[PDB]
C-alpha cells in the first residue's frame, strides 16, 4: 500500500535523490529508509 | 493492477514491461497537461495587486465578491456558495495504511482502489493559490480597468472607467453621469439576486 | 479496394518484396554413427533406484 | 489570417499591449510569428475630474479626458499626454451642472468671440 | 531544498477620487510565437 | 484574455446584450464567469 516518488536532478549534476512517500504523515514508519 | 502480491504471475507478466511503460507514460503526460492547463488559464497576471485600501467606487458595491479577511482563506461569499455545491470524491489526499486497514468490516471505495495499484495524485495549485490570483484580477480590473493587461497598470475612477465603457458601446458618457445612482442600484440589486 | 473500379488517385501497394532463387542446407560434417547399440541394444540395465 | 492580414482588436491574442502589426516566419513543422506591439512606459500622475461648468451647462469632453497641472485644467487623450486648451468645438454640453457628482468649476474659451471683436 | 512556490512579485496601487495616470512614453515592442502545424506522415505494411 | 482584461465587440461571446464588464471566479476543477451588460428596456415608435 502506498505510492513513492523519487525527485532527482540531472544524473551529471548528482546522484543525491528526495523520495516522496505518499499518503502518510511522518509526523518507524513505512519507509525504505528514514534517515534525516 | 493485474496480479498483484503474487510472484510466478509477476515472472509470466515480464513479457509486457513495454505496455506497461507505455500506459504510464500516458497517464503521466495527461496529468502535466492538466497542471499547465490550470497555471495558463489562471497565471494571466503576474503582480498579485492588492485589494482596494478604500471603497469609495461611487455606489457600486463590490463586498459581494471581494475576499472577506475573516476566515484562513480568501474565498468570498460566491466563491464559498460555490464551493459548497458541488462535492468531491477523492476525499482528500491521505489515506493510511492503518486506517484502510481500519474498516475491513465497512466496504470503501477509496481503500479498494488503492488496494488495487490505482492512485490518484494531487493538484499542484490549491484552491487557496486560485483564491488569490482571482482576488488580484478582481483588484486589477477595479482599480485600473483594463490598462493592467497591457504593461503597467495606471489608476483610474471607477465612474470614469463605467464612462469609458459606456462610450465603448456607441452610448454618450453623459447619460452615466446623468444616472449614476439607478445604475448602482440596478447593479447592486443585480448581484443580489 | 474489394472492387473492379479505382477511382482517380494514388494508392499504396506492398512493398518491393522478392522471392528466393535456390536452398541450402550447412551441417558440420561427421562421419559416425553413434551407438545405437550400446544404449539400446546392451545387455545389462541399471537399476531404477 | 487576423494578425497578419489586418489589425486585431481582440486583447492578448497577437502578443502583449495593444497590437500594431506581425510578420510570419517558417520553421520545421511549424510557423513562427513576430508580433510588433506598442506599449505605454512613463506613467504620470494626475489630478481628474468628469465634468465642468462655466455657464450653469456642465461640458464633456469629446475625446480624452481632463487633467490638470496643480492650478491650470486641460483636456488629453488616453493614450499619451499632449494637453490641450479647452474650448468650445474640444467639449460638449448637456444640461445643467447640478446633476453630475465630482464637477468642478472652470473657464471655457471660445474661438469666435475674439474673431468678432476684432 | 524544498519551498512553497511564489504566486509572482506583490505589489498595490493608489486610487482616489480623482487620481489618474497618465502615460508621457512608449515603447515598441517585438515578441515570439511558435505553433506547429504538421506531423511525419507514415504506413505500414501489415504482413511485413 | 479577451473580457476580464479587456472589452469584447464580438457579439454574444460574453453574455447576451451590450458586454460592459466581467469577473472571475474560482470553483473546484472549474471557472464562473459573472458577466454585467447592457440592454435597452423601452422601446418607443417613431417616423424617420
Ligand atoms: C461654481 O460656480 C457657482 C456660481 O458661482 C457656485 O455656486 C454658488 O455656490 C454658493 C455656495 O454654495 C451659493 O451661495 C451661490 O448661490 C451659488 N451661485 C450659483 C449661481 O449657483 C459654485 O459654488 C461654484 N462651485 C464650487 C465648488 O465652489
Ligand atoms: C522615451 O524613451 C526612449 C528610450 O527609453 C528615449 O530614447 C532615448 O533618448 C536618449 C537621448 O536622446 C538616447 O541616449 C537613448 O539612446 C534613447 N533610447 C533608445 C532605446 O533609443 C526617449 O528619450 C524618451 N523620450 C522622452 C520624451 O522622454
Ligand atoms: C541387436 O542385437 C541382436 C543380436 O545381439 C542383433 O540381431 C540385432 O541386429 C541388433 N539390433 C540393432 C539395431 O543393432
Ligand atoms: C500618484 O499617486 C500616488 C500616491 O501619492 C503616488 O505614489 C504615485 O507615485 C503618483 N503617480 C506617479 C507617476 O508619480
Ligand atoms: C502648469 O501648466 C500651465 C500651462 O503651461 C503653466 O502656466 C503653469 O505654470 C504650470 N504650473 C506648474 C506648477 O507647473
Ligand atoms: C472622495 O473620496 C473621499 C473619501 O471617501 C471623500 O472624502 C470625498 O467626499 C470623495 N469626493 C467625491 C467627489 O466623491
Ligand atoms: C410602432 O408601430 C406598430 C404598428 O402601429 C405598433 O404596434 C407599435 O406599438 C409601435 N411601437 C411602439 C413602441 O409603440
Amino acid at each position: 500500500f502506498g505510492g513513492v516518488s523519487v525527485i532527482t536532478p540531472g544524473t551529471n549534476t548528482s546522484n543525491q535523490v528526495a523520495v516522496l512517500y505518499q499518503d502518510v504523515n511522518c509526523t518507524t514508519w513505512r519507509v525504505y529508509s528514514t534517515g534525516s | 493492477y493485474i496480479c498483484g502480491d503474487s510472484t510466478e504471475c509477476s515472472n509470466l507478466l515480464l513479457q509486457y514491461g513495454s505496455f506497461c511503460t507505455q500506459l504510464n507514460r500516458a497517464l503521466t503526460g495527461i496529468a502535466v497537461e492538466q497542471d499547465k492547463n490550470t497555471q495558463e488559464v489562471f497565471a494571466q497576471v503576474k503582480q498579485i495587486y492588492k485589494t482596494p485600501p478604500i471603497k469609495d467606487f461611487g455606489g457600486f458595491n463590490f463586498s459581494q465578491i471581494l475576499p472577506d479577511p475573516s476566515k484562513p482563506s480568501k474565498r468570498s461569499f460566491i466563491e464559498d456558495l460555490l464551493f459548497n455545491k458541488v462535492t468531491l470524491a477523492d476525499a482528500g489526499f491521505i489515506k493510511q495504511y492503518g486506517d484502510c486497514l481500519g474498516d475491513i468490516a465497512a466496504r470503501d471505495l477509496i481503500c479498494a482502489q488503492k488496494f488495487n495499484g490505482l492512485t490518484v495524485l494531487p493538484p499542484l495549485l490549491t484552491d487557496e493559490m486560485i483564491a488569490q490570483y482571482t482576488s488580484a484580477l478582481l483588484a486589477g480590473t477595479i482599480t485600473s480597468g483594463w490598462t493592467f493587461g497591457a504593461g503597467a497598470a495606471l489608476q483610474i475612477p471607477f465612474a470614469m472607467q463605467m464612462a469609458y465603457r459606456f462610450n465603448g458601446i456607441g452610448v454618450t458618457q453623459n447619460v452615466l453621469y446623468e444616472n449614476q445612482k439607478l445604475i448602482a442600484n440596478q447593479f447592486n440589486s443585480a448581484i443580489g439576486k | 479496394l474489394k472492387s473492379f473500379t479505382v477511382e482517380k488517385g494514388i494508392y499504396q501497394t506492398s512493398n518491393f518484396r522478392v522471392q528466393p532463387t535456390e536452398s541450402i542446407v550447412r551441417f558440420p560434417n561427421i562421419t559416425n554413427l553413434c551407438p545405437f547399440g550400446e544404449v539400446f541394444n546392451a545387455t545389462r540395465f541399471a537399476s531404477v533406484y | 489570417s487576423e494578425c497578419v492580414l489586418g489589425q486585431s482588436k481582440r486583447v492578448d491574442f497577437c502578443g502583449k499591449g495593444y497590437h500594431l502589426m506581425s510578420f510570419p516566419q517558417s520553421a520545421p513543422h511549424g510557423v513562427v510569428f513576430l508580433h510588433v506591439t506598442y506599449v505605454p512606459a512613463q506613467e504620470k500622475n494626475f489630478t481628474t475630474a468628469p465634468a465642468i461648468c462655466h455657464d450653469g451647462k456642465a461640458h464633456f469632453p469629446r475625446e480624452g479626458v481632463f487633467v490638470s497641472n496643480g492650478t491650470h485644467w486641460f483636456v488629453t487623450q488616453r493614450n499619451f499626454y499632449e494637453p490641450q486648451i479647452i474650448t468650445t468645438d474640444n467639449t460638449f454640453v448637456s444640461g445643467n451642472c447640478d446633476v453630475v457628482i465630482g464637477i468642478v468649476n472652470n473657464t471655457v474659451y471660445d474661438p469666435l468671440q475674439p474673431e468678432l471683436d476684432s | 531544498i524544498a519551498y512553497t512556490m511564489s504566486l509572482g512579485a506583490e505589489n498595490s496601487v493608489a486610487y482616489s477620487n480623482n487620481s489618474i495616470a497618465i502615460p508621457t512614453n512608449f515603447t515598441i515592442s517585438v515578441t515570439t510565437e511558435i505553433l506547429p502545424v504538421s506531423m511525419t506522415k507514415t504506413s505500414v505494411d501489415c504482413t511485413m
